[PDB]
């Protein structure tokens, strides 16, 4: 390719924007981050390395508050998650204010997808960077998950694995039943397949992160209690061996 | 030349190799699709790939309710179609607003295309892959199938495919119209699973397709979910 | 005008009266004030009758379009918010008073009033116009809970009635709609159908 | 000042008189208010007499253009709406009532159109000053499923009744019938008073004027 | 011009915590046309607000406010907002839409329990702010304020009771002596633990004096 | 309407090596009183103070203006703001809305570079003037003359012209707030004063007469 | 070219502005110094013709009663930001009733050189930098100061300063001979000496401009003859 | 009024092939003569001609403005206007200033140049044009005119019969207003020669 | 939004995207046009090959007025976007006139378009070549117009394919004394000179200006004119 890769506002022969292409290949370099959703509510696993231990024990965070009742996990740079974070906020905020109820899930996504996609068109700027997931329940709806990647594609999935290690990593998910264990006793599962699939050699260390909604919760999205992340870090340590 | 690969001008022959190149993005999902019109129905098929036993059946699909009474099903690119899917229904809401009756297939068709030209001419964008099948239902003609493109040109059908297998299945279903019969409900879609299951050759399965019908008796936009696609597929057996 | 609105336990009945008046002279005598919004929602109007037709309009298009998204049907506090700032971004330019009615399937039948200022509030049963004043004092000594559907159909006839004697800005025909699960049923009341009730004479 | 307009079996009538006055003096004893919207609509139209022709060729325009785009005949709610919208946007400051009518695809279609952007969809209707006479006459003589002779001398009396009795009124009276395969436009179609004949002359003779300077130019 | 107002508000501070209490109608000029809406709201959990006059611009307030709050409660930083903080902002709110000639025809009395640390505040439609251990508005300035003031002269250290009691004895006062009232009328206090709100009360009467 | 009236008077004097500003402490409204603790001045710096009143609402968003720019100024130069400094900037602050105006009759006291007192007088559309003794606000008119018999010695013959001190001026505010509280309605309930000398600020508190 | 101009090289540093400072170096030579008493500022004029009356060429101009400057590199550019110096002084005077320092002075000019972008940068804006080095000097609230100036918004306080294009000589050779007890006269002296060290032509008596800033007197400009008294040695 | 500020008076009459134009000739300020020169008959191209009456200002204004727009119509597409398509460009012109006006009230009369038969408008503040058959009025003494007229224009008439019939109804007419009057001109249009003419009136 | 030029002179002065444009209406539809003593003719043809094709659907002559038509031999997409701005400034002539608007001007107004995209910011040249014709002041006209905004006074013209055999055949089988008919069969002769494959009263539109107005023929009775 001569200069086919230079611009978002071109196809090559064959028909492919290269640009997103070579955006995406941004969040196969960083860091696991699964979720998945059972019966009752979603939750995170995201996994965020330790390098430069001066820092602080919850620096670089990677769980936001999008609204009472949504949940967002990122993968990717922080900035630009930070950007659609806000993005997110104010769509939902507006919503609120001009009809006067909650807003789903489905209008989120496609919302913030148009977006996204936006940027995939016009020179005057640059795709993200960033493959999210955003997680909710309720109770006249059930439990909701899905997925976007810098494109702007919105699937709802049972459980999702954004990462260098997207592969490797799903199959783990699915010999458990992802729709009849209820929200309490999976984190486990979660936190022993991000156990398992992290490599020793090539990092030094990492910290675990969390995150809960359902029924427990009361639809509200809120870390995961200390008192139980230490048994699950127990059992995940248990079993690895 | 120089910049005549890169953006909307012409060559010293006249064309736009864009979109040329735009129309082989439709290839990349690797998907097809056909619809057909009757006596009095029009008719939609299309495949459904899904590889992943981990995601939701329930929120991939092509097809999507513009309004009561039209249809469409997309092609290529999907990341696109929602958007296209959203002018689409914009225009036909300004349209009743504005008009107060209904909007039909043509006008919506054309306003479509009309949009999706001027990226044919200016530079600072690229064009849509993506390609769009419409039917509805007008009291004075009757069925309506219509069908957009990447370049702004549009035309009326009777019978068409799009996607990946698309001289292959007209090469097919050419050789059907040369004998005009009377197609009512039950002689529309066993020709339209048949250029499937002959240019493909799956023996295909209740979840493998995607159907979308309106007839006079009820001119509604449906999905015909599995337990009449089972009927459907067994009537041929 | 007079319209009143009344709740029952799977939905709900409307009522209004059928004149428009341009100081002392009729320039209307059968017009209707129940304009639907929705398959299952309805508006009625009042004050004047181009700022009311407007606003229902841009309502219908506003909800239609949020609802073919969704592919859900819509709830009636969506609509009476939708009113209400549409209402209030321009109450020194406007009259309009309006009421919602309708059915969802979350709630059942719902009522609510927005009157010029922008407000908005859900109530058993509501009434406006200006010969509502006249008729206060009936709703309050006559209501029950515990109402079948008939029972708010005639209430709703005879408190219309009963508006449409006193006051020189109402009367006519009486429109009157039912909305519940199934679906929607019109009816309209005029001459021997209407009560009546005894004048006193010394 | 005196319009009016019917319904009746297939097809729609509609009348109005041919006066106009600056004030409270006679300008004008001949002019037309049945305006021509599409080959199936017609609009007659009072008010300040420039507001409503102003409207009335913008509508007609906006009409064309969208016939000639779509491939079939207009309607009559598109006028409606247009109408509404145009006159809602200026809050009253366009003085524009009309009594469109017209027939399509569907039956025949009647309103009535006011400066606020207020619209009615009676069967039967009037406007102006003298148009309670008018309603009059119709309330008393009116009927439903009437015919064309019928429906033309309803009109003519309901017209006739508003000419001899408002000082604001009185010409030649107009018509028009649209039915699905006919448009009779009939101007006029009844005069019901004239002027006097002369009892005299006064003599206009030749070379009875005072002239001062006199100026000529050959043409070609 | 307003067009369905709220009547007067009372606030109190005893000793640590503060009570609130106002009535329940939507007056259209001289009609009751609304008698079972509330004035009084919970920004958090310790901060309480109470409105007179137009009840849409209330409205319009309490959702502005809600949603601050909300979008303050997402972040999670162990910050949050103080009775203070909401005073100043809707004095300089109210200021600034009046300087536009577009007011909101609104009078406001906020509570609220800091740490350790009561507050009461007083705001109105051109600005004017202040605090006081005691307040009103509307014509509970001319016949509750000065009980409240003659009890406080004599005793400025107060128990929850106390002022409970004499707030009911003040509201009486209103309903006897105003024409805009009615009798269903909240009581919401707001203490070292939170919020609290109690429901549609009624205070008793006497009419003897009609027998001469 | 815009505006409101809610009393207030201000009194200012100067001397060698001092200066005093004194106040009410009382907000009022019509016939009725809103609260009997609400003063007017207010320090700026350690050696310079102001005195404000009027309507309520344009003399409490005045003063944050006045700290936000002295806080950028000290920012930006580097130093501390004077007293002349400060009087021209208020100027331009009243005057910028000169079609819109404030209410507020203000007046600043403080002392000089060199060490000396000074007071600044101005109006509400930002004229000022530097003077030895001024009252402005409700009750300027009982003040006035009072103040220039006892400083100015008009009206006098054979009179000694001694100076001032802390103590006498003191004592005269002191006597002066008490005699017009029984003449003046919107004013009473408390009294205020605020000496700045070279060794910084000092405040005081004193009972007056309820009505 | 193909660049931009708000681009940064593998360096850290930015490209237009490395390329303006590479132009200081062509212009003429300037000095400026500091004492206990006063300031002094001193420049060279590189006339080119027996004609051309240097009466005009002016280098040395007055922002103010109590401050100077003086300037090398491209003149052109350099009167916008003098009328930008006067006006903010003027302003100053007119709000607060007090002179400018020196500090804010400098402050307010050099935070509108790197105000520039090929993009909207609201229109009517610049399209680069200013290539111009400038040299400020007077009297404040605390003694005689003295500044410096950079085309990136970086000045720094100095005591004695030398640019142009031998701006190494005139350092190297300023070094050594500073105290900070030094008067007037041989501040002048040694200014004198080192400028007749770097100048390309005789040292005429008119090739040079000359000025001083001390507490009594305001900003003077010296004349012809007094350049003659103090050239006898 | 405003439009009463000045004065004036004119009027239209049609023949069997020939049209008449005739206006008055005055100009002072509410009760005082300046000079008794002012002109009010413009020309419009060979065989057709304008007249307006009230605010002198807004006669100069609109007469400028329409030569500015009928030089270049005539100079894009080569051929003289005809009488219709200047009442609507006229009408236009009005209309775009409905808010903020101008106070005058035209008056066209003409021949059309492919069949030289005659055609007289009178438009208004605005609009609402009265294409009429007998004749037209403009001015502040309308009622004297209208009272003239009607009982003279025989309904076919000869060149001189009309001169003297517009002449006598002019001069009779002006001489009952106080703001209008001080001499009178007179224009007659035929197929292939023009005449212009001053009358003898009461200079009072 | 680009603002600049992408149509710039070359060494030779020429400039080069028209010459591309007008080559590649040279590979479009042939389309034919011909003007005798009543009225005006124009003829077309269906470049489309196929059986489906709903072929009521879509034309390609469509009119603007009563008394004017138009017909393309370029790129499809770019005609209808000067059908739908000529049907515009034709209201905006009659909405200030009163007076239907004539061609020699409505093809003035619309060079006046398809010119300044030659000289204007991001945007391109049209590919596209219209012929009009029109009847107004009992004289009819037809007028060609190019992308590059000049504006030819014809007779008898042919554009499209074969455009220089076409005009070869035609300069020797036309003059103004004809009648209408004569020209509608020397119309269809010429699109049958340089047809590749067999007539038919479907594969080609015709349309017709006389002193009625402007009239697409239907597919009946171009069958009998097919009749020699």
């Amino acid at each position: 390719g001569t200069g086919y890769d230079l611009s978002a506002s071109t196809f090559s022969p064959d028909g492919r924007v290269f640009q997103v292409e070579y955006a995406m290949k941004a969040v196969e370099n960083s860091s696991t981050a699964i979720g998945i959703r059972c019966k009752d509510g979603v939750v995170f696993g995201v996994e965020k390395l330790v390098l430069s231990k001066l820092y602080e024990e919850g620096s670089n965070k990677r769980l936001f508050n999008v609204d009472r009742h949504v949940g967002m996990a990122v993968a990717g740079l922080l900035a630009d998650a930070r950007s659609l974070a806000d993005i997110a906020r104010e769509e939902a905020s507006n919503f609120r204010s001009n009809f006067g109820y909650n807003i789903p899930l489905k209008h989120l996504a496609d919302r913030v997808a148009m977006y996204v996609h936006a940027y995939t068109l016009y020179s005057a700027v640059r795709p993200f960077g960033c493959s999210f997931m955003l997680g909710s329940y309720s109770v006249n709806d059930g439990a909701q998950l899905y997925m976007i990647d810098p494109s702007g594609v919105s699937y709802g999935y049972w459980g999702c694995a954004i990462g260098k290690a997207r592969q490797a990593a799903k199959t783990e998910i699915e010999k458990l039943q992802m729709k009849e264990m209820t929200c309490r006793d999976i984190v486990k599962e979660v936190a022993k397949i991000i156990y398992i699939v992290h490599d020793e050699v090539k990092d030094k260390a990492f910290e675990l992160e969390l995150s809960w909604v359902g029924e427990l919760t009361n639809g509200r999205h809120e870390i995961v209690p200390k008192d139980i992340r230490e048994e699950a870090e127990k059992y995940a340590k248990e079993s690895l061996k | 030349a120089g910049f005549d690969r890169h953006i909307t001008i012409f060559s010293p022959e006249g064309r736009l190799y864009q979109v040329e190149y735009a129309f082989k993005a439709i290839n990349q999902g690797g998907l097809t699709s056909v619809a057909v019109r009757g006596k009095d129905c029009a008719v939609i098929v299309t495949q459904k790939k899904v590889p992943d036993k981990l995601l939701d059946s329930s929120t991939v699909t092509h097809l999507f309710k513009i309004t009561e009474n039209i249809g469409c099903v997309m092609t290529g690119m999907t990341a696109d179609s929602r958007s296209q899917v959203q002018r689409a229904r914009y225009e036909a809401a300004n349209w009743k607003y504005k008009y107060g009756y209904e909007i039909p297939v043509d006008m919506l068709c054309k306003r479509i295309a009309d949009i999706s030209q001027v990226y044919t001419q200016n530079a600072e964008m690229r064009p849509l892959g993506c390609c769009m099948i419409l039917i509805g239902i007008d009291e004075e003609q009757g069925p309506q199938v219509y069908k957009c493109d990447p370049a702004g040109y549009y035309c009326g059908f009777k019978a068409t495919a799009a996607g990946v297998k698309q001289t292959e299945s007209t090469s097919f279903l050419e050789k059907k119209v040369k004998k005009k019969f009377d197609w009512t409900f039950e002689q529309t879609v066993e020709t339209a699973i048949t250029c499937l299951s002959t240019v493909l050759s799956i023996d295909f399965k209740p979840s493998e397709i995607e159907v979308g019908v309106v007839t006079v008796e009820n001119p509604k936009f449906r999905i015909l979910t599995e337990a009449e696609i089972d009927a459907h597929l067994v009537a041929l057996a | 005008t007079t319209i009143m609105a009344v709740q029952f336990d799977g939905g709900v009945v409307l009522g209004a009266d059928s004149r428009t008046t341009t100081g002392s002279y009729i320039a209307n005598r059968v017009t209707d004030k129940l304009t639907p919004i929705h398959d299952r929602i309805f508006c009625c109007r009042s004050g004047s009758a181009a700022d009311t037709q407007a606003v229902a309009d841009a309502v219908t298009y506003q909800l239609g379009f949020h609802s073919i998204e969704l592919n859900e049907p819509p709830l009636v506090h969506t609509a009476a918010s939708l009113f209400k700032e549409m209402c209030y971004r321009y109450r020194e330019d406007l009259m309009a008073g309006i009421i919602i009615a309708g059915w969802d399937p979350q709630e059942g039948g719902q009522v609510y009033s927005v009157p010029m200022g922008g407000m908005m509030v859900r109530q058993s049963f509501a009434i406006g116009g200006s010969g509502s004043s006249y008729i206060y004092g009936y709703v309050d000594a006559t209501y029950r809970e515990g109402m079948t559907k008939e029972e708010c159909l005639q209430f709703t006839a005879n408190a219309l009635a009963l508006a449409m004697e006193r006051d020189g800005s109402s009367g006519g025909v009486i429109r009157l709609a039912a909305i519940a699960e199934s679906g929607v049923e019109r009816q309209v009341l005029l001459g021997d159908q209407i009560p009546k009730f005894a004048v006193a004479t010394l | 000042t005196t319009i009016a307009g019917v319904v009746y079996k297939d097809g729609i009538v509609l009348g109005a008189d041919t006066r106009a006055t600056e004030g409270m003096v006679v300008a004008d004893k001949n002019c037309s208010k049945i305006h021509f919207i599409s080959p199936n609509i017609y609009c007659c139209g009072a008010g300040t007499a420039a507001d409503t022709d102003m409207t009335t060729q913008l509508i007609s325009s906006n009409l064309e253009l969208h016939s000639l785009s779509t491939g079939r005949l207009p309607r009559v709610v598109t006028a409606n709406r247009m109408l509404k919208q145009m006159l809602f946007r200026y809050r009253g400051y366009i003085g524009a009532a009309l009594v469109l009518g017209g027939v399509d695809v569907t039956g025949p279609h009647l309103y009535s159109i006011y400066p606020h952007g207020s619209t009615d969809k009676l069967p039967y209707v009037t406007m102006g000053s003298g148009s309670l006479a008018a309603m009059a006459v119709f309330e008393d003589k009116f009927r439903p499923d009437m015919e064309e002779e019928e429906a033309k001398n309803l009109v003519s009396e309901a017209i006739a009744a508003g000419i001899f009795n408002d000082l604001g009124s009185g010409s030649n009276i107009d018509l028009c019938v649209i039915s699905k395969n006919k448009l009779d436009f009939l101007r006029p179609y009844t005069v019901p008073n004239k002027k006097g004949t002369r009892l005299g002359r006064y003599r206009c003779e030749k070379g009875t004027t005072a002239v001062l300077t006199e100026k000529i130019t050959p043409l070609e | 011009n307003p067009m369905v107002t709220g009547t007067s508000v009372l606030g109190v501070k005893f000793e640590g915590g503060v009570v609130i209490a106002a009535d329940m109608l939507g007056s259209y000029g001289s009609l009751a046309r609304f008698r079972n809406i509330s004035r009084i709201m919970r920004v958090n959990n310790s901060t309480m607000l109470g409105a007179s006059g137009d009840y849409a611009d209330f409205q319009y307030l309490k959702q502005v406010l809600g949603q601050m709050v909300i979008d303050e409660e997402l972040l999670g930083d162990g910050h949050s907002y103080s009775p203070r903080a909401i005073h100043s902002w809707l004095t300089r709110a109210m200021y600034s839409r009046r300087s536009k000639m577009n007011p909101l025809w609104n009078t406001m009395v906020i509570g609220g329990y800091a740490d350790g640390e009561s507050f009461l505040g007083y705001v109105d439609m051109l600005g004017v702010a202040y605090e006081a251990p005691s307040l009103a508005t509307g014509y509970g300035a001319y016949l509750a304020q000065p009980l409240l003031r003659e009890v406080l002269e004599k005793q400025p250290v107060l128990s929850q009771t106390e002022a409970r009691d004499l707030v009911e004895r003040c509201m009486r006062v209103l309903y006897y002596r105003d024409a805009r009232s009615y009798n269903r009328f909240q009581t919401a206090t707001v203490t070292e633990k939170g919020v609290e709100i109690e429901g549609p009360l009624s205070t008793e009467t006497n009419w003897d004096i009609a027998h001469m | 309407s815009p505006y409101v009236f809610n009393g207030g008077t201000i009194l200012a004097i100067a001397g060698e090596d001092f200066a005093i500003v004194a106040s009410d402490t009382r907000l009022s409204e019509g016939f009725s009183i809103h609260t009997r603790d609400s003063p007017k001045c207010y320090k700026l710096t350690d050696k310079t103070v102001i005195g404000c009143s009027g309507f309520h609402g344009d003399c409490l968003t005045l003063t944050k203006i006045i700290e936000a720019r002295l806080k950028m100024y000290k920012h930006s130069n580097n130093k501390a703001m004077t007293t002349g400094a400060i009087a021209a900037m208020l100027s331009t602050i009243l005057y910028s809305r000169r079609f819109f105006p404030y209410y507020v009759y203000n007046i600043i006291g403080g002392l000089d570079e060199e060490g000396k007192g000074a007071v600044y007088s101005f109006d509400p559309v930002g004229s000022y003037q530097r003077d030895s003794f001024k009252a402005g606000g409700s009750a300027s008119a009982m003040l006035q003359p009072l103040l220039d018999n006892q400083v100015g010695f008009k009206n006098m013959q054979n009179v000694e012209h001694v100076p001032l001190s802390l103590d006498r001026a003191m004592r005269l505010v002191k006597d002066v707030f008490i005699s017009a509280a029984e003449r003046d309605v919107y004013t009473g309930d408390a009294l205020r004063i605020c000496i700045v000398t070279k060794e910084g600020i000092r405040e005081e508190t004193v009972s007056l007469r309820k009505d | 070219y193909d660049r931009g101009v708000n681009t940064f090289s593998p360096e850290g540093r930015l490209f237009q502005v490395e390329y303006d400072i590479e132009a200081i170096k062509l212009g003429s030579t300037a000095i400026g110094i500091q004492t206990s008493e006063g300031v002094c500022l001193a420049v060279e004029k590189r006339i080119t013709s027996p004609l051309m009356e240097p009466s005009s060429i002016e280098k040395i101009v007055e922002i103010d009663a109590h401050i100077g400057c003086a300037m090398s590199g491209l003149i052109a550019d350099a009167k916008t930001l003098i009328d930008k110096a006067r006006v903010e002084t003027q302003n100053h005077w007119f709000t607060y009733n007090e002179t400018m320092t020196v500090e804010s002075v400098t402050q307010a000019v050099s935070n509108l050189a790197l105000q520039f972008g090929e993009e909207d940068a609201d229109p009517g804006a610049m399209s680069r930098p200013f290539g111009v080095a400038l040299l400020f000097g007077g009297v404040d609230e605390k003694g005689p100061q003295l500044f410096h100036m950079d085309p990136s918004g970086t000045f720094v306080q100095c005591d004695a300063r030398a640019i142009g294009s031998a701006s190494e000589g005139a350092q190297s050779s300023l070094q050594e001979l500073y105290h900070k007890s030094m008067t007037l006269k041989e501040a002048i002296k040694s200014s004198l000496i080192i400028l007749k060290q770097v100048m390309e032509e005789k040292l005429n008596a008119t090739n040079i401009e000359l000025a001083t800033v001390q507490p009594g007197q305001n900003f003077h400009m010296f004349t012809k003859e007094e350049l003659e008294e103090v050239i006898k040695d | 009024s405003i439009m009463s500020y000045n004065g004036g008076a004119v009027m239209a009459m049609k023949g069997k092939n020939c049209v008449a134009i005739a206006a008055d000739r005055r100009f002072g300020i509410q009760a005082q003569l300046v000079t008794t020169d002012f002109q009010k008959i413009f020309p419009m191209g060979d065989r057709l001609y304008i007249g307006l009456a009230g605010l002198a200002t807004d006669v100069q204004t609109v007469a400028q403005r329409l030569k500015f727009r009928l030089n270049l119509y005539e100079l894009k597409e080569g051929r003289q206007i005809k009488p219709y398509t200047l009442m609507s460009m006229v009408a236009n012109l009005l209309y775009e200033k409905r808010f903020g006006p101008y106070y005058t009230e035209p008056v066209i009369a003409g021949l059309d140049p492919k069949t030289f038969k005659p055609f007289i408008c009178s438009l208004d503040l605005i609009g609402c044009p009265m294409v009429t058959d007998d004749f037209v009025v403009s001015g502040t003494c309308a009622e004297q005119m209208y009272g003239m007229c009607e009982s003279l224009w025989e309904p076919n008439m000869d060149p001189d019969h009309l001169f003297e019939t517009i002449s006598q109804a002019m001069l009779n007419a002006v001489d009952r207003d106080a703001v209008s009057g001080m001499g009178v001109i007179v224009h007659i249009i035929e197929k292939d020669k023009i005449t212009t003419r001053t009358l003898k009136a009461r200079m009072d | 939004g680009y603002s600049f030029s992408l149509t710039t002179f070359s060494p030779s002065g020429k400039l080069v995207q028209i010459e591309y444009a007008l080559a590649a209406v040279a590979g479009g539809a042939p389309s034919v046009g011909i003007k005798a003593a009543n009225g005006v003719v124009l003829a077309t043809e269906k470049k489309q090959k196929s059986i489906l094709y709903d072929e009521r659907s879509v034309h390609k002559v469509e009119p603007i007025t009563k008394h004017i038509g138009l017909v393309y031999s370029g790129m499809g997409p770019d005609y209808r976007v000067l059908v739908h701005r000529a049907r515009k400034l034709a209201q905006q002539y009659y909405l200030v006139y009163q007076e239907p608007i004539p061609t020699a001007q409505l093809v003035q107004r619309v060079a006046s378009v398809m010119q300044e995209y030659t000289q204007s910011g991001g945007v391109r040249p049209f590919g596209v070549s219209l012929l009009i014709c029109g009847w107004n002041e009992g004289r009819p006209y037809l007028f060609q117009s190019d992308p590059s905004g000049a504006y030819f006074a014809w007779k008898a013209t042919a554009m499209g394919k074969n455009y220089v055999n076409g005009k070869t055949f035609l300069e020797k089988r036309y003059n103004e004394d004809l009648e209408l008919e004569d020209a509608i069969h020397t119309a269809i002769l010429t699109l049958k000179e340089s047809f590749e494959g067999q007539m038919t009263e479907d594969n080609i539109e015709v349309g017709i200006c006389n002193e009625a107005g402007f009239r697409r023929l239907t597919p009946t009775e171009v069958k009998d004119y097919l009749a020699a």
